[PDB]
C-alpha cells in the first residue's frame, strides 16, 4: 500500500507541476494583458483632454 | 478575473 | 411663443453640434427640421451637444433646431398598461395613440428620507428558489446579476407572470403593475415576451418600453428613466409597480457610446465618470412610500450580464452597491440540472425576512441552514476521501433540498404552495424518496393534499398550530413515486 | 458684478465671472432655477471663468443663467439646534420639521487642526462586541474603519455601534451619510425615534444626534461635501463646545468616488484605477480634520466599502493609513454563518500594545490570532485529507479554533429582525475570561455549536447542557400526536369558515382613479 | 529625539510637500555625510511619496506611465536613494544609510513603483502578513 | 454584409419567399469599422473597439 501510494503521489505532484506550469503562463499572460489594458485605459483619458 | 486566476496558484501549489 | 433656433455645425455617428441654441436647457428637448427629436446635453460655451433621438442620416450641415422648451418626458397613466412603447413613450404596437395617459418628466428627483418607510410586505416572485432564500419585499431593488444565458430573463418574466395569478385575488389596493424596459435587446425576442403576455394574460397589467438594439443610444440610454416614469405613476397614486430594467448592461454600453461621442473623458473600460450615478439616480427610485405619500411602492429588478462569473466588473460592481439585494445565477449550476440556477451562497436580501412570507419565515430557516451545511460537504465527498454518516446525513437531505428548489420556467408556484412543498422538505416527510424524482415526487404533495388547506395557510399567512399538526398529519395521506 | 453660467456638462458647470472672481472652494448661487442650486468653485479656467461642481441637479441650467458669489464656502447651521435633525449638504433641513434653530452656521471649509494640538491619548472604547474588544479593539478618541465589500455586514455593524456606544455616552453624536441607500437611511432615523436619540417636537433639544444625509440619488458634486457638512457639525461640538463627539460615516469610499465622477469633467488626466489624480490628497484633507484636539474629541467610525471584496484598490488602500482600527469584514466569514463577518487576522488596532491594554488581554488577543492562524495554515489539508493524520496536537488546534470562531461570532441588538435572536451586550472582562478558557483548554468538553452566536463563556455552558437536552427530547415525539389529539386542531373545513374572504373588486380601478386625479389639482 | 530630525508632511499638506520631503530629510541627514559623521535616513512610505508626485505630474499634464506615474519616477527615487552612501576617506569617510518603505498590496513585488526601489537598493526586508499572524515578529521573510 | 442583406431583404420582402443567409466571419464587419473609427476622430472604446460597436 505505501508503495503504490508512495508512485501515486509522485504521479500528482507531476500533475499538480504541470497544472503549475499551465497556470503561471496564464497568469503572466493575464498579467501582461492587465497593464496594456490599465494603460491604454489612461492614455484614451489624457488624449481626451490633450 | 485576475484573483480568481490567481487564487488557483494558491490551490495548486499547496496540493 | 417665440421659438429659439438653432443652426446645425456638424452632424456625425447620431451626435449633432448646434450652433445658437443659448437659451436652450441642459437634458432639453430639441426638435430638427427633418422631423428627428433631439436632446440637448452638455451646453459648450461655442456650440451645443445634440444626442438624436433617431437615425442622424436626415440632418444636415445648417439644418435648422428648434427647442421644444421641455425637458424630456414621457406619457404616464393609466393608459399605457397593455401597450408596448419605445425609448420615450411613444406606442410601437401600432393600437394607435396612448389614450388616458399625461405626460410626465423621465428626470425626476428620488424620493428623500422622509417620504419612504420600511419595506414590509412581500412581493412574491412565484419562484421558490427567490421567496425561500432570498425574498423580496415591496419597494426593495433586487439585482438579478447572471451569466450570458443563466435564464436572469425568466426569473424576470415570472415575477411579472406570477403578478397576474396574483391580481385576481387580491383586492383592488394591493395588486402590483409590472413594468418591463428591455434595452438593447433583439425585437424578435421583445415580440416573444408580448406574445408570451398576451397568452398568459399578464399584458393586462404590463407596460413593454422597448429600446432595441436598432434604436439609436439615446434611446437606449434613456428608456430605463422612461419605464421608471411610467412605473412611478403607481408608486406615487397609492398604487405598486414592479419595474424590471432587462439588461441594465446594455444601457450603461448605450450611454458609453453618447459619452464617447459627445467627446467625455473615458475612465475605466472607456465608461463615463458619472456611470455609477447613471444607475443610482434610476434605481433609487425604487421605493415604499409613506402612508402620506399614499403607500405605493415601485420593486426594481435590475439585470446586469457578467461575463465568465466576473461579478468583478465596473458596472456590476456598480449595481451591487447600488441595490438591496442580488439574485446571482452561476453557468454550471445551469447545467447540472439546477434551474433556476441560483448561487444561495452568494445570493443575498439585505431587507431579509422583515417583508417575507410569514408561512415561510418558519420553515425556510431551517432551509438555508440546511443548505449551508450541504456546501462544503460536498466539496470534500467531491473528492472521494470519506463518510461519517453524520456527514452523510447532511449531504443527502440537502440533495432532496437542492432538488426541491428546481422550478419550470414558465409556472409561477403560489406562496402557499411553495411553503407545503419547503415543509414536506424540511420536516423529513420527502426522505424514503429518491433523489431524482422529487422534481415529479411533489407535483403529488401539490395534488394530493387538500385544495381546501392552502387556503388556511393564505388567509392566516402561517402554519397555526391548528394547521402544523394537521397537514403533517395530511402529509402522511399521500402517495409518493417509488416510496 | 454677478457671474453668468456658460457651460454645463453633466454636474460641472463653468460660470464667467466679469470681474473679481470668487475663490476657490466658495459657494455660488444661481437664481431662476426651480431648485435651490449650489455651485462651488472647483478651480480658475483662466479667461474669467471659474469651474463649478454643483450640489444639485444641472437639468434646467441655461448658458447666460445669472449666478451669485456668496463671497463665503458652503455654510450650514451647526450647533445644538441641528440636534435630531436631518440636514442636507447645504444644511437644509429634508426632516419635514420648520427651520434649523442655526446658531452660528459654519464654513464646511477648514484645515486640519495643528501638529501642536494634537493628542497622544489612548484609551479603549468599550464597544461590548467582543470580536471587537478582543483583537482589535477601539480607540476613544480615535478613527475607526470598518471595512468590507458589497453585502458583509458594513451597516449591520455600524448600527450595532451606535446604540452600544452613542445610546449611552456623555457628548453628542453625528451620523454623515455619505453616498448610501435612502432606505436604510430612513431606517436609521426611525430607529432614533423609538430609541429616544432623536426626539422630535418641543422635545427637540433633548437629542443626542444630528444627521447629516447625501445618499446615493444625490450628484457627485454634492455626495463629495456630506462628510465636509457631518464634519463642520462635529467640529462645533469639538472646537466649541469642547466635548466628546462621535462621528459615524456610512461609506468614506463613497467621497472618494463621488470625486471620481467629476475629476475627468473637470480637466484631470485619470489614475491607475480611473481614480482622481488627487485621491489621496482630497481624503487626507477629509480625515485630517476627524481628530481628536486639545479641545474636545472627535470619535469616528467610518464604514469603507471594498469594490469587489479588494482592498488592493486604491479607495480603500489609502484609508488604511488614516485610522486606528480598521475592522476588515470578510466574505468568508459571511458565508460561513459566523456574524459579525469580521475578519480576525486582518482587523487591526493601534490599541493592541501590552503597554496600553494590559498584558492579560494582549496575549489572549495574540493567542487567538495564533490558534486562527494554525488553524488556516492546517485547513489546506484538511479540505484535502480529513484530520487523521495530524498526530492530536494539530487535531487539537483545530477544535479550538473551530469553538475559538464561533465565539466570535454574536447576535447583535439591531440584528433581531434578522438572525431572530435577542442581542448580547459583553462586558470586556467577560471577553478576556471566556477566550481564555478556550485557549487554554478549560471548555474542550463543549461542543462548538453551542459557542455560536451567545453572549459570554457563560452562556456556552447554558447552551450546551440545553442542547443535549434538545437531542434527548426527540425520541418523545415518536409515540403520539398523529391521530386523535383533543380537538385543539379542528376540522378543515370549520378553519375554511372561520376565513373572512376580501372584496375582490375586479375593475382595477384605474381610468376612474386617473380622471379623478385630473379634475383634482 | 536627542540624535533624531523628523520631517513630517502628512496627509493634509500638499502633494509638492509629499514629494519634497523625503529630499528635505535627506538633506538634513546629508550634512551629517559629509562632515564625517554617521547618518540614518527612513522613509516612512516611498510609495506615499510617488504617488503625491504622480499627483503633479498628472496635474502638470506630464504624459503618464504605466499605472499614470511620470517616465522619470523611476528617477525620481533613484536620485533621492544613490544619495545614501558611504564615503571614502578624503571626504571625512562619513555615511548615511537609507531605509526606504514600500507598501505592497496583497505581497506582490511586480507593482511599479516596488520594482523601481528594489532596483535601486541593495537589499530589502521583506516582511509577509502571513507570517505576523503565526506569532513571527519581525514578520520577516 | 449590408449588400448581403438587401438581397436578402428582397426576397423576403418583394418576393416574399423564405432565404437562407450565410454570412462568413460577421466579425470582420465590426473589425472594418474599428479600422475605420480611429480615422474619424472618435475616441476609442474598451479594447481599442469604436464606441459605436
Ligand atoms: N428554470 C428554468 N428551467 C428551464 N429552462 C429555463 C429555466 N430558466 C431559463 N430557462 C431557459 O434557458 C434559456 C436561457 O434563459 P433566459 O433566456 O431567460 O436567460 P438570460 O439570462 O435572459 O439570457 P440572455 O443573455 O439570452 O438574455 C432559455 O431557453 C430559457 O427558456
Ligand atoms: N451582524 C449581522 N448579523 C446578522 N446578519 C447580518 C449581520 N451583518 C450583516 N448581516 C446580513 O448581511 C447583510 C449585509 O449587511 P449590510 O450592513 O447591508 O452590509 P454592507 O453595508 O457592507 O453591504 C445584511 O442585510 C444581513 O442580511
Ligand atoms: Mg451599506
Amino acid at each position: 500500500e505505501h508503495a503504490s501510494r508512495m508512485s501515486a503521489m509522485e504521479n500528482s505532484t507531476k500533475s499538480a507541476g504541470e497544472m503549475l506550469g499551465k497556470l503561471t503562463l496564464d497568469y503572466n499572460r493575464k498579467r501582461q494583458a492587465t497593464i496594456t489594458t490599465e494603460l491604454i485605459e489612461i492614455i484614451a483619458g489624457a488624449s481626451a483632454l490633450m | 478575473s485576475n484573483q480568481a486566476v490567481k487564487q488557483r496558484i494558491r490551490a495548486i501549489k499547496n496540493i | 411663443p417665440v421659438i429659439h433656433l438653432g443652426r446645425v455645425l456638424s452632424v456625425g455617428d447620431g451626435i449633432a453640434r448646434v450652433y445658437g441654441l443659448k437659451s436652450v436647457q441642459a437634458g432639453e428637448l430639441v426638435c430638427f427640421d427633418s422631423g428627428v427629436k433631439g436632446m440637448a446635453l452638455n451646453l459648450q460655451a461655442d456650440h451645443v451637444g445634440v444626442v438624436v433621438f433617431g437615425n442622424d442620416s436626415v440632418i444636415h450641415q445648417g439644418d435648422l433646431v428648434y427647442r421644444t422648451g421641455q425637458i424630456v418626458n414621457v406619457p404616464i397613466g393609466p393608459g399605457t398598461l397593455g401597450r408596448v412603447t419605445d425609448g420615450l413613450g411613444q406606442p410601437i404596437d401600432g393600437k394607435g395613440p396612448l389614450t388616458n395617459v399625461r405626460s410626465s418628466l423621465v428626470e425626476v428627483k428620488a424620493p428623500g428620507i422622509i417620504a419612504r418607510q420600511s419595506v414590509r410586505e412581500p412581493l412574491f416572485t412565484g419562484v421558490k428558489a427567490v421567496d425561500a432564500l432570498v425574498p423580496i419585499g415591496r419597494g426593495q431593488r433586487e439585482l438579478i446579476i447572471g451569466d450570458r444565458q443563466t435564464g436572469k430573463t425568466a426569473v424576470a418574466i415570472d415575477a411579472i407572470i406570477h403578478q397576474k395569478n396574483c391580481n385576481e385575488q387580491v383586492p383592488k389596493a394591493q395588486r402590483v403593475y409590472c413594468v418591463y424596459v428591455a434595452v438593447g435587446q433583439k425585437r424578435s425576442t421583445v415580440a416573444q415576451l408580448v406574445k408570451l403576455f398576451t397568452q398568459t394574460g399578464a399584458m393586462r397589467y404590463t407596460i413593454m418600453v422597448s429600446a432595441t438594439a436598432s434604436d439609436a443610444a439615446p434611446l437606449q440610454f434613456l428608456a430605463p428613466y422612461s419605464g421608471c416614469a411610467m412605473a412611478e405613476y403607481f408608486r406615487d397614486t397609492g398604487k405598486h409597480g414592479l419595474i424590471i430594467y432587462d439588461d441594465l448592461s446594455k444601457q450603461s454600453v448605450a450611454y458609453r457610446q453618447m459619452s464617447l461621442l459627445l467627446r467625455r473623458p473615458p475612465g475605466r473600460e472607456a465608461f463615463p465618470g458619472d456611470v455609477f450615478y447613471l444607475h443610482s439616480r434610476l434605481l433609487e427610485r425604487a421605493a415604499k412610500l409613506s402612508k402620506e405619500l399614499g403607500g405605493g411602492s415601485l420593486t426594481a429588478f435590475p439585470v446586469i450580464e457578467t461575463q465568465a462569473g466576473d461579478v468583478s466588473a465596473y458596472i456590476a460592481t456598480n449595481v451591487i452597491s447600488i441595490t438591496d439585494g442580488q439574485i446571482f445565477l452561476e453557468t454550471e449550476l445551469f447545467y447540472k440540472g439546477i434551474r433556476p440556477a441560483l448561487n444561495v451562497g452568494l445570493s443575498v436580501s439585505r431587507v431579509g425576512s422583515a417583508a417575507q412570507f410569514p408561512g415561510m419565515k418558519q420553515v425556510a430557516g431551517t432551509l438555508k441552514l440546511e443548505l449551508a451545511q450541504y456546501r462544503e460537504v460536498a466539496a470534500f465527498a467531491q473528492f472521494g476521501s470519506d463518510l461519517d454518516a453524520a456527514t452523510q446525513y447532511v449531504l443527502e437531505r440537502g440533495a432532496r433540498l437542492t432538488e426541491m428548489l428546481k422550478q419550470k420556467q414558465f409556472a409561477p408556484i403560489p406562496i402557499e404552495r411553495q411553503t407545503v412543498a419547503v415543509y414536506a422538505a424540511t420536516k423529513g416527510f420527502l426522505d424514503k424518496v429518491r433523489v431524482q424524482d422529487i422534481v415529479a415526487a411533489e407535483e403529488a404533495v401539490i395534488s394530493q393534499v387538500n385544495p381546501a388547506v392552502f387556503k388556511i395557510l393564505k388567509a392566516n399567512g402561517k402554519i397555526t398550530p391548528a394547521l402544523d399538526a394537521h397537514l403533517k398529519a395530511e402529509l402522511r395521506k399521500v402517495k409518493l413515486p417509488g416510496a | 458684478d454677478a457671474g453668468y453660467v456658460s457651460q454645463v456638462i453633466g454636474p460641472v458647470v463653468d460660470v464667467r465671472f466679469d470681474g473679481e472672481l470668487p475663490s476657490i472652494l466658495s459657494s455660488l448661487e444661481v437664481e431662476g432655477h426651480s431648485v435651490r442650486l449650489v455651485l462651488e468653485v472647483a478651480q480658475h479656467m483662466g479667461d474669467n471663468t471659474v469651474r463649478c461642481i454643483a450640489m444639485d441637479s444641472t437639468d434646467g441650467l441655461v448658458r447666460g443663467q445669472k449666478v451669485v458669489d456668496t463671497g463665503s464656502p458652503i455654510k450650514v447651521p451647526v450647533g445644538r439646534g441641528t440636534l435630531g435633525r436631518i440636514m442636507n449638504v447645504i444644511g437644509e433641513p429634508v426632516d419635514e420639521q420648520g427651520p434649523i434653530d442655526a446658531a452660528d452656521i459654519w464654513s464646511i471649509h477648514r484645515e486640519a487642526p495643528e501638529f501642536t494640538e494634537q493628542s497622544t491619548e489612548q484609551e479603549i472604547l468599550v464597544t461590548g462586541i467582543k470580536v471587537v474588544d478582543l483583537l482589535a479593539p477601539y480607540q476613544r478618541g480615535g478613527k475607526i474603519g470598518l471595512f468590507g465589500g458589497a453585502g458583509v455586514g458594513k451597516t449591520v455593524l455600524i448600527m450595532e455601534l451606535i446604540n452600544n456606544v452613542a445610546k449611552a455616552h456623555g457628548g453628542f453624536s453625528v451620523f454623515a451619510g455619505v453616498g448610501e441607500r435612502t432606505r436604510e437611511g430612513n431606517d436609521l432615523y426611525r430607529e432614533m425615534i423609538e430609541s429616544g436619540v432623536i426626539k422630535l417636537g418641543a422635545e427637540r433639544g433633548n437629542s443626542k444626534c444630528t444627521l447629516v444625509y447625501g445618499q446615493m440619488n444625490e450628484p457627485p458634486g454634492a455626495r463629495a461635501r456630506v462628510a465636509l457638512t457631518g464634519l463642520t457639525v462635529a467640529e462645533y461640538f469639538r472646537d466649541i463646545e469642547g466635548q466628546d463627539v462621535l462621528l459615524f460615516v456610512d461609506n468614506i469610499f463613497r467621497f472618494t468616488q463621488a470625486n471620481s465622477e467629476v475629476s475627468a469633467l473637470l480637466g484631470r488626466i485619470p489614475s491607475a484605477v480611473g481614480y482622481q489624480p488627487t485621491l489621496a490628497t482630497d481624503l487626507g484633507g477629509l480625515q485630517e480634520r476627524i481628530t481628536t484636539t486639545t479641545k474636545g474629541s472627535i470619535t469616528s467610525v467610518q464604514a469603507v466599502y471594498v469594490p469587489a471584496d479588494d482592498l488592493t484598490d486604491p479607495a480603500p488602500a489609502t484609508t488604511f493609513a488614516h485610522l486606528d482600527a480598521t475592522t476588515v469584514l470578510s466574505r468568508s466569514i459571511a458565508e460561513l454563518g459566523i456574524y459579525p463577518a469580521v475578519d480576525p487576522l486582518d482587523s487591526t488596532s493601534r490599541m493592541l500594545n501590552p503597554n496600553v491594554i494590559g498584558a492579560e488581554h494582549y496575549n489572549v488577543a495574540r493567542g487567538v490570532q495564533k490558534v486562527l492562524q494554525d488553524y488556516k495554515n492546517l485547513q489546506d489539508i484538511i479540505a484535502i485529507l480529513g484530520m487523521d493524520e495530524l498526530s492530536e496536537e494539530d487535531k487539537l488546534t483545530v477544535a479550538r479554533a473551530r469553538k475559538i470562531q464561533r465565539f466570535l461570532s454574536q447576535p447583535f441588538q439591531v440584528a433581531e429582525v434578522f438572525t431572530g435572536t435577542p442581542g448580547k451586550y459583553v462586558d470586556l472582562a467577560d471577553t478576556i475570561s471566556g477566550f481564555q478558557g478556550v485557549l487554554t483548554g478549560k471548555y474542550d468538553d463543549l461542543p462548538e455549536m453551542a459557542f455560536y452566536m451567545v453572549g459570554d463563556i457563560k452562556e456556552v455552558k447554558e447552551k450546551a447542557d440545553k442542547m443535549a437536552k434538545d437531542i434527548a427530547s426527540r425520541k418523545e415525539a415518536d409515540n403520539k400526536k398523529v391521530s386523535e389529539e383533543l380537538k385543539d386542531i379542528p376540522s378543515l373545513d370549520k378553519l375554511v369558515s372561520e376565513i373572512k374572504e376580501v372584496v375582490i373588486e375586479e375593475d382595477d380601478g384605474l381610468e376612474e382613479d386617473f380622471k379623478a386625479e385630473a379634475l383634482s389639482s
